[PDB]
């Protein structure tokens, strides 16, 4: 196969790897697209998702024109290394990996037109800036920026292969989402403006929204069931102060524990989330609840039970059993179709 | 020595690593055997597993090809950077790599026909995304792709060799949670924008063993669930006692369901652990508003009580039983 | 010296082992365990800190000189046939590069070489937690050639295979350790028949600890609820609550106690004890449920046999516990 | 309450350059995307441009290389230097900002709008 | 670009990197400026904070100086490892990377004149030592000390390249936790004991958000101090109740602090938020006192009782909103 | 700066890196002077400690001299590898890195005379052996060894610049402890021997002091007032039983929780450490007073309380008012004077 040996030899010969193709002639034009494997999980401390992507990048190099029997030449990652390749940096990724096991996860073929092939398997870390002022029930648009490092746009722009909204595919098997769901991604090209000067920058946004079913599970239920218990009380004889006590004191240690543990979740904004209203409400009305009976333990004058005078039901025993029901009710509906 | 020299010496002068073997002709097929060390951690929370295999690759290599030496040269690893390999990538891996002490784990071997043996030990970290709505009675499928990634299948070809027995070493795994039930081999291809290529499939069908979870979270919550059946025999007048016992069973109730989360990712459905602790959670809680219609009745509407009592001390043991009944048939 | 260096790498093929068609070849190892690591249950692993040292003999590596032997640091190291030893149950194990390699080579006259390099291995040693936490464990670290079969390496002990330090300044703080063998096998493989050195070190458990953490509070809340026998009849919210508040105690006690332990399904012996004291707890909130209702509507001496038979069952039950784990 | 409160111009000649200005309060956008809208008489809002927090511009295709949007996130503003201006550009422009949820191009993904300063190119 | 070719060849023949420019002659002035792309993380208990940013340096070195082309070659970043750079570090800095993908993220922008723009994209967590007395009300100092290993004032000099417009970024910077109120840009000499060093310091001085912190731990202080004055509204023969909500705010208010001291490092010192605690635990544990003082006289010493109850009714919340206005004031 | 090419031309022509100076002739000394920039945090639970180091060596070869414009050159860092360097390594070290960010940082200086400086940038984590039976009041003298790996002490020495105690110096500034403080080190050498031969060993002790400050505000004071709570119930009248038990109830199970989490900051080592007595006493204490009440109860006629004939205040309290305030005093001056 010394016949395919003599065109690399040719093509590597008197050529600089240090020089994009075109440079000081014309612009040099980069068609990219984005294959996403996978969609990986999504952190709400670190305000980071992962991606799992084919980048894959084409250009036209004239320097690698060849004749021979095989019109693409599918050769190996080594050659890469061999042939100037764009600079391809996000502009989000915290920390990426181009994973190579067990050998460099990367593909070169070159067209006898001078056309390369330049895909290559990266798992990136990019930042997402996350609003968390409607949390649970939020939603995020999770950027991915890339961009020549070096190159300027008069020497260097990116471009999208095929239409803008065909050029990134999701694979509908790989999705490492558990709390979120991908509703779509919005494909653009921007401008960004540094010391250095203008560079092209390729954008996707990926519309994430959060699923509340988890929250709801762990978070929402123990507060509603807590204010439901602590209206327990309002049907117990006035006669039973150690009952009520407990009665009132459990739930608001409880609710003290829940209001400290649902922050676990997120870093320390200095917000309120809609989750912390919430909280605060069932804080309101379980806090409330002792009120009211420190109330009716203020005028209980007898100490004895019923089986001499006895003690009446208490008059703010009577509308605390329907107001305090009927008021987290009307809080209920206004709190979720306010978010909902 | 000196013929042995001579023969390696004369194989790579010459040799370019840029081209597969027969480059311009048809794929080679690359033969795949894996022999698993041990399977170190499989995390819910993180969804993946960790794997460490000994992976060997076969294929024949003309140009690799010697004779006058009757012997199967079993080169230095060093070499391995001197030859073309497949370019086999896991798709579903996360972090990977190589065991390199004393020296990277990786081995050479040479046959008199050509044919190349490269064994790599591999610790690799692969995603698995678990269905987790029968959690803790789940059965789990973790698979392993392994797929090359420059060459389509007009240029290579992947076979587990040896057929069936081309995995070897399952039998021995001992997962601390889980328990290997089979696995299988598929080999196929994959359509992407860039063209077909071979896939090889290794896939293990976890089973999670329900020992552990009796122990630590079912049989408490079946004793809490019957020590708030114990007000059931408390004098009505005993306000202090059975809303004090009453109320520490749905504490814990809460409190076990709460802190079992912590081990598990937030996946927005109910498992089968959480649908129980959630049943066993209603009965306890209707054991201490068992109570407050008591209390209730006894008092708000003095101007029957132990009727209700003797009631609850059947219904509330038969009906937990008959839940417990039709809850382990469901899931058993 | 320079000379000497010039004239054996010249020729040299580092490709090819020593006598590739002759023999196998013969391969001494010696150790030296700076230190043995924490023994972690929950991944079933232990770390290391070795001086591994391997001698062969390199008939290339033969020079005729006046200074008999050539010491080298780990420059030398590379350009030279070294064996591809690697440790079979190892996890993750690191050489060592600060300041430098820490690697040594020394070459004889004769041709023998000595190659010794600090490693530091996360070995995989499979435990059997039944019986903890009086469990006992003798940890392996198996090494071999990961590419050359026994007809062409072989690997030997010597007469000081394995040497300990002070066994002071190990990091084993639940084990203790006791014991220390050396053996040999052939195992079968795919690509052929590989000679295996497995070291086994002996480590015995240490029960102290678990006794603060676990056993001790333990045992005092089953004290605890005793003393809801001695308490008046009658004083219903006094005993209830403190039985109930022994079993909700128990239960986040038996929590702590299995967070040392991966989520095993056999129950160790721990776990035995708490289930055991979970028993009693349990026993006494039904004892004075059942006194009570016979009472409010001989048996009404439950108190009375309570403040016997239960400080005496725990302790028949100590009996058979500490003496079926501890020794038999 | 979040106030966006548009100066700058509202008569110009043919020709000449503008630069529309919008003053943030009660808020700081530095996270969010802030970006100009025009809706000319008897028609639907036509994205102009947008600036991120990474100070990305996004253009509209129609005023592509000749608008300028600019911000000064310490001063929680965004101005945009209107450039080679044309009759066809009398309308309305507004200012916008929000998060940018399916949009970055769409009047919909903003929360926050401005008042709405009348521009008005003559011949 | 043949042309180009034969330019840039020239440039690195005969180039010795090891000799920095102007080897034997005047101090290479190298500016830097710093484009911060991010602040990731400020922790309290690895006390560092991460940064990202784009840093550069810049200086003339005469053998990179190339007439006749008119642009500003822009070369493939691995033509770094060809030319002389400053040995530049960072000394608070603990673990630091240059991201790798898709490649090195480096750029080599030759002038003509022979300007070198040299810009890295780096990642540094960098120690930062706080003081903790005021937590959480406190503003921190964290710096960014960078300097030259090898090189003394002698042979290389640092500055800011613009001046106090440096560093850009900084309000695009959006820390959930802090506030970064102001940065600061010094140079100075450092003198070690192998002679006199070039140094930049960077200096944020972030304030700490009280919003996040009044939440989680002030409010809850705060109604659970509350809730301890409900039992001075209560009968004093109810010792079941009085006791029992006396105590289970004690165990609050210790329980309440086992969830903030895990989150900090041992400090040895007391914090602001200690002193709160301490202030709220003495009021509860003063409240359960006052039943016992109570109970004792009616009971231990009964062969005025109401006067305590209704004394410690106003005595205790005015006390307390006292003892706030007191700390809030110092500490604000 | 041709001239200076030439020079290094010169110097690495024919150099050997594999020979160590005076190779046959002489014994290799090697002066060693630490710069602790930061002295870092202490891991008990891996019995380890973190140090920033300038690790700076020196020694003289006499294939370097050289006769030229300048008496000492400062080379980029990338001469090292062309030379000959000492093969040292810290005995204890754990896992140290070599700081590369911008580039290696190190240094390589060249006097005309031949001897070499060369120092590097290190985070030495070494392995600190501690006794916790006095913990926390306790104090450790954390070692850091090193020497020559490859060369036994008849090819390579050490010896310390200055003198023993002033080739050791921390930074002012340079102290990232939390909990402990650093009263100084002690310098010293030795040798030792080992399967291959005697080697030269570099010693340095430094002498931490753990502070008591953080344990006292977390552990002592929470069983002090644990214990006083204890003796809250010793005051309430003997009627009160149900309030009584929850004191003895509360109490014990808060010595308990206390009892765990104390050793949740220490490796899990197998005896007790001075803080587990003071629990352990503590614990006694409370569990005492529960014993005490069960007494109280047991002795009680009457379930009824005085406002017919009443219950007397028990004898036994009168003297657990007094005797157990009196004896955990005691105990405190004991235990205080003991080890303060
Ligand atoms: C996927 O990609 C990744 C990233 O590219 C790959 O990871 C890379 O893998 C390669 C190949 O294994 C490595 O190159 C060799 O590294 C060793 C080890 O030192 C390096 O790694 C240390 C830590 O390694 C541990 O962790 C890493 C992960 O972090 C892990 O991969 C590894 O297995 C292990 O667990 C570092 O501490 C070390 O840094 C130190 O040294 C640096 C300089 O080396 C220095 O800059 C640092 O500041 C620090 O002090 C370093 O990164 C090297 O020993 C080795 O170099 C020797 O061997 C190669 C041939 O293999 C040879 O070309 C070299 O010249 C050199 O050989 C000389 O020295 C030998 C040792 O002294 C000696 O025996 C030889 O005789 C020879 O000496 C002769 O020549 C010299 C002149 O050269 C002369 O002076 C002498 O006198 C004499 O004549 C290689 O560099 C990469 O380091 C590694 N990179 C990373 C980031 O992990 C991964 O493998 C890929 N995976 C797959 C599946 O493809
Ligand atoms: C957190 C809310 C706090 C509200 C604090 C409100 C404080 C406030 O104003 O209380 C007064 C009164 C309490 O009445 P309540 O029924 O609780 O108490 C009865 C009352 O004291 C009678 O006067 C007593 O009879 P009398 O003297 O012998 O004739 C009777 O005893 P007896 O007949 O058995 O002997 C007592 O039980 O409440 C209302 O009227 C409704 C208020 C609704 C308020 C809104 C409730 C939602
Ligand atoms: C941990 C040590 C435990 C020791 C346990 C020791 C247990 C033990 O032996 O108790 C017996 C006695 C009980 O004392 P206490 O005052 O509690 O009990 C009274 C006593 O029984 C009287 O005899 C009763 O009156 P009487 O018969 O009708 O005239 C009186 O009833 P009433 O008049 O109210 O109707 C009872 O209340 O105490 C001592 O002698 C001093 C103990 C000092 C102990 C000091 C311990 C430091
Ligand atoms: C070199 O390796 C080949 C392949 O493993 C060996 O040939 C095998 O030998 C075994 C044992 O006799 C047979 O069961 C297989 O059927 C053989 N396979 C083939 C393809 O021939 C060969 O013996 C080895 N050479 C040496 C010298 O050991
Ligand atoms: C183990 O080491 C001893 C020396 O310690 C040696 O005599 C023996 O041969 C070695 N091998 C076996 C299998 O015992
Ligand atoms: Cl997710
Ligand atoms: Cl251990
Ligand atoms: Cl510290």
């Amino acid at each position: 196969t010394t016949v395919f040996t003599r065109i690399l030899d040719r093509l590597l010969d008197g050529y600089d790897n240090r020089l994009r193709p075109g440079l000081g002639e014309r612009v040099t034009e980069v068609k990219t697209d984005i294959f996403v494997t996978s969609f990986g999980p999504v952190s709400d401390h670190d305000m980071e998702y992962t991606i799992d992507v084919f980048f894959r990048q084409s250009w036209k190099d004239e320097r690698l024109k060849f004749k021979g029997p095989m019109t693409v030449l599918r050769l190996n990652n080594l050659m890469a290394s061999k042939i100037w390749t764009p600079d391809t940096f996000f502009h989000n990724g915290k920390k990426s990996v181009a994973h190579n096991m067990t050998m460099p996860n990367k593909l070169l073929r070159i067209t006898e037109d001078g056309t390369l092939l330049y895909t290559m398997r990266l798992t990136v870390r990019a930042e997402c800036p996350m609003h968390l002022e409607d949390f649970p029930m939020d939603a995020h648009a999770c950027p991915l920026k890339f961009g020549s490092y070096a190159y300027t746009r008069a020497e260097v722009v990116y471009e999208w292969t095929r239409e803008p909204a065909r050029s990134v595919v999701v694979a509908e098997d790989g999705s490492r989402l558990n709390q979120y769901d991908l509703l779509g991604q919005t494909v653009d090209s921007g401008i960004v403006q540094s010391s250095t000067g203008e560079y092209v920058v390729m954008t996707t946004h990926f519309h994430l929204k959060r699923k509340i079913g988890y929250f709801v599970i762990q978070t929402y239920l123990p507060c509603i069931m807590t204010v439901i218990l602590s209206q327990v009380s309002f049907w117990l004889n006035r006669e039973s102060v150690p009952a009520r006590t407990v009665f009132g004191v459990t739930t608001v240690l409880t609710m003290t524990t829940l209001s400290i543990s649902a922050r676990n979740s997120l870093p320390k904004v200095a917000y309120a989330t809609a989750m912390d209203w919430f909280i605060a409400v069932c804080y309101a009305f379980v806090f409330s609840a002792l009120i009211e009976f420190a109330t009716v333990n203020y005028f209980t004058k007898r100490g004895y039970a019923w089986d001499k005078t006895f003690n009446s039901v208490s008059k703010i025993d009577r509308l605390s059993r329907i107001a305090f029901p009927l008021l987290f009710g009307i809080f209920n509906l206004v709190y979720w179709a306010t978010y909902l | 020595m000196s013929f042995v020299k001579e023969t390696v010496d004369k194989l790579l002068k010459g040799y370019d690593i840029r081209l597969r073997p027969d480059f311009g002709g048809p794929p080679v097929c690359v033969g795949m055997n894996i022999d698993i060390a041990s399977i170190d951690m499989v995390s819910e929370v993180n969804m993946d597993y960790t794997l460490t295999m000994y992976f060997q690759q076969y294929w024949r290599d003309k140009r690799l090809a010697y004779s006058g030496i009757p012997l199967n040269l079993t080169l230095d690893n060093r070499v391995a950077d001197q030859l073309w390999v497949p370019d086999t990538y896991f798709l579903n891996d996360k972090k990977s790599f190589v065991h390199g002490v004393t020296v990277k784990n990786r081995m050479i071997r040479l046959h008199p026909d050509g044919t190349v043996l490269y064994g790599l030990r591999i610790t690799t970290t692969a995603a698995c995304m678990m269905d987790l709505r029968r959690y803790p009675l789940d059965e789990q499928n973790c698979t392993l792709e392994i797929e090359s990634y420059g060459y389509t299948t007009d240029d290579i070809e992947f076979y587990w060799r040896g057929g069936d027995k081309a995995v070897t070493g399952v039998e021995r795994i001992e997962l601390p949670q889980f328990s290997i039930v089979e696995h299988r081999l598929v080999s196929r291809n994959v359509v992407f924008a860039t063209g077909a290529y071979p896939r090889l499939s290794l896939s293990f069908r976890l089973k999670r063993n329900i020992g552990y979870f009796i122990l630590q979270t079912y049989m408490p919550s079946i004793l809490i669930t019957i020590l708030s059946w114990v007000s059931f025999w408390i004098n009505y007048d005993a306000s202090a006692a059975r809303v004090a016992l009453g109320i520490t069973t749905v504490l814990t109730m809460t409190t076990i369901n709460t802190h079992l989360r912590e081990t598990l990712p937030k996946i927005p459905y109910v498992k089968a652990i959480d649908m129980y602790l959630m049943g066993c959670f209603v009965f306890v809680f209707l054991a201490l508003l068992e109570y407050a219609f008591v209390n209730y009745i006894f008092f708000g509407r003095g101007p029957d009580v132990n009727a209700i009592d003797r009631w609850s001390r059947i219904v509330f043991p038969f009906t937990f039983s008959l839940f417990n009944l039709v809850y382990w048939l469901y899931y058993v | 010296v320079t000379v000497i260096l010039n004239n054996l790498l010249e020729g040299y093929d580092n490709k090819l082992r020593p006598d590739i068609g002759v023999k196998p070849t013969l391969i001494h190892t010696d150790m030296y365990v700076n230190s043995i690591g924490p023994v972690n249950a929950i991944n079933m692993e232990y770390t290391i800190d070795i001086f591994f040292a391997q001698t062969w003999y390199d008939r290339r590596l033969k020079f005729n000189s006046t200074i008999k032997v050539l010491r080298l640091n780990s420059n030398m190291v590379g350009k030279i046939w070294i064996p591809d030893t690697f440790f079979r149950n190892s996890k993750k194990a690191d050489a060592h590069w600060i300041t430098t390699p820490n690697r040594m080579l020394r070459i004889w006259n004769d041709g023998r070489v000595l190659y010794t390099l600090r490693l530091t291995i996360d070995a995989e040693c499979q435990l059997q937690l039944h019986n903890f936490p009086m469990d006992e464990h003798s940890c392996p670290l198996e090494f071999s050639s990961y590419g050359y079969p026994r007809e062409e390496i072989v690997y030997q002990w010597k007469r000081s295979s394995v040497e300990v330090g002070d066994t002071r300044s190990w990091r084993l703080y639940q084990f203790s350790f006791v014991g220390l063998r050396n053996t040999t096998e052939v195992v079968k493989t795919t690509s052929g028949d590989y000679v295996v050195m497995s070291v086994y070190f002996d480590l015995s458990r240490r029960m102290g600890y678990f006794t603060i953490q676990t056993y001790i509070p333990c045992t005092l809340i089953v004290v605890l609820s005793w003393v809801s026998f001695w308490i008046n009849k009658d004083a219903v919210p006094a005993r209830t609550s403190l039985g109930i508040t022994t079993v909700l105690t128990m239960t986040t006690l038996s929590t702590i106690a299995r967070k040392s332990l991966p989520k095993v399904s056999y129950v160790t012996a721990m776990d035995l004890f708490v289930s055991v004291c979970f028993i009693f707890v349990f026993s006494a909130l039904v004892e004075y449920g059942t006194l009570h209702y016979f009472v409010s509507n001989r048996i009404a001496k439950m108190d009375s046999y309570a403040r016997i038979f239960f400080p005496t069952a725990f302790c028949l039950f100590n009996l058979v516990y500490w003496v079926s784990y501890l020794y038999l | 309450q979040v106030q966006l409160q548009e100066s700058g111009g509202g008569l110009v000649q043919k020709y000449g350059s503008l630069r529309v200005s919008c003053a943030a309060s009660g808020r700081t956008f530095t996270t969010y995307i802030m970006a100009w809208f025009r809706q000319a008489p008897g028609k639907e809002r036509e994205f102009l441009a947008a600036m991120d927090q990474g100070r990305i511009q996004y253009y509209g295709d129609s005023v592509r290389g000749r608008f300028t949007i600019s911000r000064d996130y310490a001063k929680n503003s965004v101005d945009l230097q209107l450039d080679g201006l044309r009759p066809e550009d009398t309308a309305v422009y507004y200012c916008a900002a929000g998060a940018g949820f399916w949009g970055l191009r769409t009047a919909s993904s903003y929360h926050y709008w401005g008042q709405g300063t009348q521009v008005t190119v003559s011949s």
